[PDB]
């Protein structure tokens, strides 16, 4: 049952936070809350449509 | 109208690498605040704002043109002395003076990390409020959750902190601008 | 078809209302010797009908006054000693809402008796009068929630170019109509408020934006403010009393 | 579409939509908030009562 | 499309109500820089 | 469905099912335990006698 693994060794780099100055793409941080994905919709309570 | 105006004629790709047509994108970007020495560290809450001095976060600068905020906010933290630490939320009611109790004793959401391996702490603080809106620097809700962090053994340390708007976040109601300085200080 | 024992084994499933409020545990018996009628025919001139939502929307006087050349015009800029001290820009009149109305009008103060909470959306009306020869320019504008935030954030916003970018409306005397309308949407953290305490938010202000001038010195002109609620939504039943905030215990 | 956005693994795409621009002045306009809205995706589960809510 | 002389020859046929009572002799001008909305969603238990 | 749940690699989905709610009081109810049940997935192998059980 303990069959041999084969696969491939693969290269990597240890960069803890690749891009936080960027204005786009991925938070990374862990929310301090039950349920990994908190959310709410900002668009609903707004004083105006635009 | 009596316009002389004739509309432009210029390509977008020829001169700079990007273009942006909103202030939110500028705010999702994370910026430094102020160094937090000592044990009784105090990060700003989701009410945010009202810093003195003159150095201040970009979010903190955009903050003055508006009146309402809503949504979670993010933190990056870089400890000066490496070693593991813990992250926890709290509130003014939630605190105890038994002098044997400690911050772990409330069973709030928790986060551990050894900084020797991952120097950059990354924590997002959610949005628990009764109200759909929050006037900036509201004091109508005394018990809103507030962040705290501890090394065990309660030793002194400094931290380089930098905040950012969460993806969930927005501002609303446009008040007019604050007076603001622009150039480098003149003379000494 | 059964003798009614004095209080032994009454029906236990009965339920019925009397008034618009108040449920009741058992039915009154509709026995009596005669059923009489309304008697009088109306015989009258007709008049428009009265309604509660209609009554609440009635127009109300808010302020009235003279305006004249000697009064100060708002500053373009600020200096230090007034920048540190949270200086406020001078104005002919300022008006709190919605208290100027609800606690300000005995009529409305009475119509809202014994109701718990409510929403409102204001309208305001400025009406200025003076001679054709006069020169001037007013501004009517809405300072926001203001008081619920830091003292500093209601301080660095008071200067001309910011004043003119708030919601509001200008009034030149060149206009023949000489009157303006201004709408104020409801806005707060709480979704409702009881009318009869210090629920003070958004402070309307009126400011000179150009000094009054006439061929002679010390010309003057009159003005009046009026206002009315719309989109109202009353909610709940309660004794008519001042309410209390969180730290306080009742 | 955060699930797909993380599964696909590329930073750029960040879930496409096309907003309804209005109040154009000179070839530039203001998007409606109503159409900038993006799916939340846990709400469907809470309303439909998926088993995972109960931990089983 | 005509300059409004300060009070010379206003229209003389105008009539309109403001409140449920009170008729008024001339229309207020609906000019202002912005038109804002109700803000809050209700989020409450219903009552009669 | 732990195998697929780990292979797909995303935290959220955690194998969907739809429970049969009952005893609704005011728009809220109690799921049956019978329908919250989820597959175990080794049992099929032990009953069907797959080769891997014997190590070959």
């Amino acid at each position: 049952s303990k069959d041999r693994d084969l696969s491939k060794v693969s290269p990597y780099e240890n960069i803890p936070a690749k891009g936080f100055t960027h204005g786009v793409g991925f938070d990374y941080g862990v929310p301090l809350s039950l349920f990994p994905d908190n959310a709410i919709d900002p668009t609903i309570a707004n004083p105006e449509s635009i | 109208g009596m316009d002389y105006a004739k509309s432009d004629s210029s390509s977008l790709v020829t001169t700079m690498g990007e273009q942006f047509r909103s202030l939110r994108m500028l705010t999702r970007r994370s910026s430094p605040t102020d160094v937090l020495t000592g044990t009784s560290v105090t990060l700003p809450g989701i009410t945010i704002g009202t810093d003195s001095s003159l150095r201040q976060s970009v979010l903190n600068i955009i903050s003055y043109m508006y009146r309402f905020t809503k949504g979670s906010i993010s933190y990056k933290i870089i400890p000066k002395i490496k070693g593991d630490l813990y992250i926890t939320t709290s509130s003014a009611d939630n605190i105890e003076l038994n002098s044997n109790a400690y911050s772990f004793d409330v069973n709030r959401a928790l986060h551990y990390q050894n900084t020797a391996l991952n120097p950059v702490v990354q924590v997002s603080l959610p949005y628990y409020c009764p109200s759909e809106n929050l006037v900036i620097d509201s004091t109508s809700f005394p018990n809103l959750s507030n962040l705290v962090l501890t090394n065990l053994e309660r030793s002194s340390n400094t931290y380089t902190v930098l905040v950012s708007a969460g993806d969930d976040h927005t501002f609303s109601q446009l008040a007019g601008c604050p007076a603001f300085t622009i150039g480098p200080s003149r003379s000494a | 078809s059964v003798t009614n024992t004095g209080g032994l084994m009454p029906s236990a499933t009965i339920s019925n209302s009397e008034g618009a409020t108040m449920l009741l545990n058992d039915i009154p018996d509709p026995t009596q010797n005669v059923f009489l009628s309304r008697n009088v025919t109306d015989n009258l001139f007709e008049v428009q009908d009265q309604n509660l939502i209609e009554s609440l929307s009635r127009e109300v006087l808010l302020g009235t006054g003279t305006w004249q050349s000697g009064q100060a015009e708002i500053s373009t800029t600020l200096t230090e000693q007034q920048l540190i001290t949270n200086y406020e820009q001078p104005s002919i009149r300022q008006i709190s809402l919605p208290d100027d109305i609800v606690k300000g009008s005995s009529f409305i103060a009475s119509k809202l008796a014994n109701i718990a909470y409510m929403r409102c959306d204001y309208e305001l009306y400025l009406r200025v009068q003076g001679s054709p020869f006069l020169q001037g320019l007013l501004l009517l504008w809405n300072k926001m929630n203001a008081d619920q935030t830091s003292k500093i954030r209601s301080s660095i916003t008071e200067h001309l170019r910011s004043i003119t970018s708030f919601p509001g409306v200008t009034l030149n005397m060149q206009s023949d109509s000489r009157s303006v309308k201004l709408v104020i949407p409801y806005t707060s953290e709480f979704q409702v408020f009881n009318p009869r305490n210090e629920n003070k938010l958004n402070s309307v202000r009126l400011s000179i934006l150009s000094a009054l001038r006439g061929p002679s010195t010390s010309e003057k002109a009159t003005y009046s403010i009026m206002g009315r609620m719309t989109n109202i939504k009353l909610y709940g039943h309660a004794p008519s009393i001042v309410s209390l905030s969180y730290p306080q215990t009742e | 579409d955060d699930a797909t956005a993380s599964q696909r693994g590329i930073v750029t795409q960040v879930a496409d939509t096309v907003s309804s621009i209005s109040n154009v002045v000179d070839g530039l306009g203001v998007p409606l908030l109503s159409s900038i809205s993006k799916p939340i995706g846990w709400v469907s589960n809470v309303v439909s009562n998926v088993a995972s809510i109960f931990g089983f």
